[PDB]
RNA sequence: UAGCUGGUUCUCCCCGAAAUGACUUUAGGGUCAGCCUCAGGCGCUGACUGGGGCCUGUAGAGCACUGAUAGGGCUAGGGGGCCCACCAGCCUACCAAACCCUGUCAAACUCCGAAGGGUCCCAGGUGGAGCCUGGGAGUGAGGGCGCGAGCGAUAACGUCCGCGUCCGAGCGCGGGAACAACCGAGACCGCCAGCUAAGGCCCCCAAGUCUGGGCUAAGUGGUAAAGGAUGUGGCGCCGCGAAGACAGCCAGGAGGUUGGCUUAGAAGCAGCCAUCCUUUAAAGAGUGCGUAAUAGCUCACUGGUCGAGUGGCGCCGCGCCGAAAAUGA
RNA sequence: AGAGCGCAAGGGUAGAAGGGGGCCUGACUGCGAGGCCUGCAAGCCGAGCAGGGGCGAAAGCCGGGCCUAGUGAACCGGUGGU
RNA sequence: UCCCCCGUGCCCAUAGCGGCGUGGAACCACCCGUUCCCAUUCCGAACACGGAAGUGAAACGCGCCAGCGCCGAUGGUACUGGGCGGGCGACCGCCUGGGAGAGUAGGUCGGUGCGGGGG
């Protein structure tokens, strides 16, 4: 409802395909064509916190660090009900560069 | 009743038809193996048929299996079966179309009046362990306007429905005469 | 008679009519029927002849039904012209049938009633027909 | 003779028939910049190393060979692609 | 792959050009003209395409 | 001046066209490419076809868009009445939105969708294939047959397009009686030599009055239809029948009755309905003629005689009527 | 997806081209790889490049409009500049 | 190695509807507060920011059914390259290959890889 495939316009390249749901925050980042992933960091489903705005911050910058072990620079925020309040972690300065 | 059958080959149908046999698919289930038999009897025979009577074919393979008719596909050209379909029988509920005989002269009838022939052959799930032969439709109370459908129709023990019930399968229809020459107007 | 009172096209081209009924030659309608014989248009002003010349010689008789339908525009050249300049006229409002086609039936009548009345309703029309009964024409929807 | 009153017409106008159609398949080279489907509506949608313009025409972009897809709930797709 | 073996029966005044074009492809010069030929599915075709001005036999 | 008419001169040799697309004060002229020609260059490319990959909505066909569409059933509203108001009922051999079913139609309808064409890839294919530059052209009224569409009237030796070809330029050859384009078939020349194509073999006129069996009685053959008939051959279907039939002949052929209804009358019998019951072995609510309507005659039906086949319905091949215009067949 | 998508219809579209708001002004400048199209001429398509500009958190889009109609070579001259 | 779920993607409806059964222990979803971030041409519905008690109906995940819906063999035919007669035409026939939809049989409510958590 929200497809538009704002993914089209991420298509551009290398994703971040994510979804936020009342407990934890799934931030992911993918590989496409294959589909093949790479970089997972999670809520309390990473075992790490309970607050998604703060788990976002240190998780985002976690995630900065499982990307840049893996050789990892720039992609795109996936998600089209994202709305963007950035949760300033916002995968920016957690690796991508972002923003 | 019965008829003969033999096993199709594979030859090419113009010789078959041209001589005097009648080429047809017969099969049940999975199976579909090819056939053909002779016009003049099959013909003949299939008057007492249709997909209202049911049908035997003796084959030279020692075998001798009963089927249905069903799909007939014509020449369009000169009006003739160039094909035919015989489903196989089983014993497990079949959908096909048994005959209704009208029975009854009411109002619409005898007072002017024609029926409507809409289905004698109707959609009906029977198991074919029973056998519906003639199922009688009541016309003995009915008047021009009005019809006759649904589970109005006789309902043998042996036989379920299923088509609407609602389609009318007769109706009672005015006559035409030289009031049509008013029309023409 | 009969057709549309507007449709789409006043005028279309003439075609090519060689053969095989397009779907029409079983029943569930009549009980005796006419079918044709050749290629043709039948024209509607042929086809109210026979409706015609049937209801008419059986009168007081039950329902006659009509397969086809007469929806060919005839493109009619006003008389004493000359070639070009335009095309013909909406005229001749007919009906495209071919060999095997059911052109109309009957229900509620007699034998000898039947024969006779659809024997001179095709004598009418501009060709030849068939006289048939009922029986192998069952299933074909 | 006698020709009485007769007629005319209005519509001896016809549209100059614009060459329309799909120019380069799978199995041939195109090199950046090659047209290969003339159309109007979306009748061929881009992809890899595809592309479109101001009038749904697909060309080259790559020095790639072209191949074709089906995606039903989505549509008709044309891609390109060239060698690793 | 065995030998094939074509004549030219009939005439190539008032026939097809692609029909010709095989003519060539053979080498079928005028009326009676027996031919020394290999066996493929493509001039199998060719030839399959005249069946009618030529006559056929598979000499091995 | 003359986009027009006309003339345009010796010999042979090699190849060999177009009688379109665009634009034109353009339409029977023209410049541009296309189709021909010579020179030189480039080398298996080209037509053709085998496989493979993909582009395609015509035919058919279907009815899911859309229109049309018959027929029924259902049913918003509406025709109208009975019938009230807080507002409703109810009914029909009426009209009709839509829907369901019954079938149905279409170039500008399209769920499916061929044959086919198209083009790339690999492959073969040596041919007056092909590519490339360069000088010389001419050609731009074309026509017929073939199928596919328009137009005409599913007329025109009519015109309009497309693929396909013969002419033109093959009126050089042989069939086609004669005939540019139907069939067959590409002419360097000679031959008092062999085969063979198309047609053809009784003689024109060259070759079988060969071979073998089917149809027809019309000169059909030797050029016509819807339609028509106990023409003739062959096939098939349903009774009749040795319990006894087709047909002929003898006879019975009846009673309510004048069926009722109509009608001046309608009595089996000018017409609507109907749509019996009985004496009987068998005889009708009648099949024709006839009557003013009755009358009569009469067929039906059933016995007597009889003595062997008979009556009808459909098909296929060839025929016959259908069938008249002009110097002589 | 029968609505709408200026206007005719075709094709197309609700994984937007439709409709609502915010900043704007890429109906950008110098070039154009290579293709559509084709008698010429004219028309059609656009990557990328560099200057700078707008929006976007960003990834990124922008050389007018969902497209096909809205057009006139040249000769002459107006007008502002180099 | 695999089970259940979450994030996800691919096949393009035999993947969809509907009826039904089941799960909340981690989840998901409703829920919860409307101070804070924030927005609604009006709504804390929506997007939100902060989250204890609860819930498993609704949201959805898995299961059973075909009634609707989608697929559709196999016989035969339509039409057709190419070849060849017959008819005044309107049109019909034969071989060679090519081969539909119409429908009957029957099929089908799923197929599947990347990543994550618990066991």
């Amino acid at each position: 409802k929200f497809r538009v495939r704002n993914r089209i316009k991420r298509t551009g390249r290398l994703r971040l395909s994510v979804f936020r749901s009342l407990k934890h925050i799934y931030a992911q980042i993918i590989d496409d064509e294959k589909g093949v992933t790479l970089v997972s960091a999670s809520s309390l489903a990473l075992k790490l916190k309970g607050n998604k705005t703060e788990v976002a911050r240190q998780v985002g910058r976690a995630l900065a660090e499982k990307a840049l072990a893996l050789g990892i620079k720039q992609v795109a925020f996936d998600r089209g009900p994202y709305k963007y309040h950035g949760r300033v972690k916002a995968l920016a300065e957690g690796a991508r560069e972002g923003g | 009743y019965r008829l003969k059958a033999y096993y199709r080959e594979g030859e090419k149908p113009s010789a078959l038809r041209r001589a005097g046999k009648l080429p047809g698919v017969m099969y049940n289930r999975h199976l579909n193996r090819k056939v053909y038999v002779d016009l003049v009897e099959f013909d003949k025979v299939f008057r007492q048929a249709s997909i209202h009577h049911v049908i035997v074919l003796e084959l030279p393979d020692g075998q001798s299996l009963p089927t249905l008719v069903r799909q007939v596909n014509l020449d369009k050209r000169r009006r003739r079966p160039e094909h035919v379909d015989f489903f196989v029988l089983s014993d497990e509920p079949v959908e096909m179309y048994v005959p209704l005989r009208f029975v009854g002269t009411p109002a619409g009838v005898r007072a002017g009046g024609v029926l409507q022939e809409i289905h004698r052959d109707i959609l009906v799930k029977v198991s074919p362990r029973n056998i519906p032969e003639f199922i009688e439709v009541d016309v003995s109370g009915l008047e021009i306007g009005d019809s006759l459908h649904a589970s109005d129709l006789k309902l043998p023990p042996g036989v379920e429905l299923a088509v609407s019930p609602e389609e009318t399968i007769a109706a009672v229809v005015p006559p035409e005469d030289v009031e049509k020459l008013a029309e023409e107007a | 008679m009969l057709m549309p009172r507007r449709m789409k096209y006043r005028k279309q081209q003439r075609g090519r009519l060689k053969g095989a009924t397009k779907g029409g030659d079983y029943v569930a309608f009549g009980d005796y029927g006419l079918v044709a014989l050749e290629p043709a248009w039948i024209t509607a002003q042929q086809i109210e002849a026979a409706r015609v010349a049937m209801v008419r010689h059986f009168r007081r008789g039950g329902k006659i039904f009509i397969r086809i339908f007469p929806d060919k525009p005839y493109t009619k050249k006003p008389l004493e012209v000359r070639m070009g300049k335009g095309k013909g006229n909406v005229e001749g409002y007919v009906a495209v049938v071919k060999p095997g086609r059911v052109m109309f039936e009957v229900a509620g009548v007699t034998e000898e009633q039947a024969m006779e009345a659809l024997r001179i309703a095709g004598h009418k029309l501009p060709i030849k027909t068939k006289i048939v009964r009922r029986d192998a024409y069952d299933e074909a929807q | 003779a006698h020709k009485k009153g007769l007629g005319s017409t209005r519509n001896g106008r016809d549209s100059q028939a614009k060459r329309l159609g799909v120019k380069r398949y799978e199995g041939q080279v195109v090199r950046a910049g090659n047209i290969l489907v003339r159309q109007r509506g979306t009748r061929f949608k881009p992809g890899k190393n595809v592309g479109m313009g101001r009038d749904f025409t697909l060309f080259a972009l790559v020095d790639g060979v072209v191949e074709f897809q089906d995606r039903g709930r989505l549509g008709r797709y044309v891609h390109v692609r060239p060698l690793a | 792959m065995p030998r094939l073996k074509v004549k030219l029966v009939k005439s190539p005044i008032g026939y097809p050009k692609d029909q010709k074009a095989a003519l060539k492809a053979l080498g079928l010069r005028r009326l009676q003209q027996e031919r020394v030929l290999e066996d493929t599915p493509a001039i199998r075709g060719n030839v399959e395409k005249v069946a009618h001005l030529v006559r056929v036999e598979v000499v091995e």
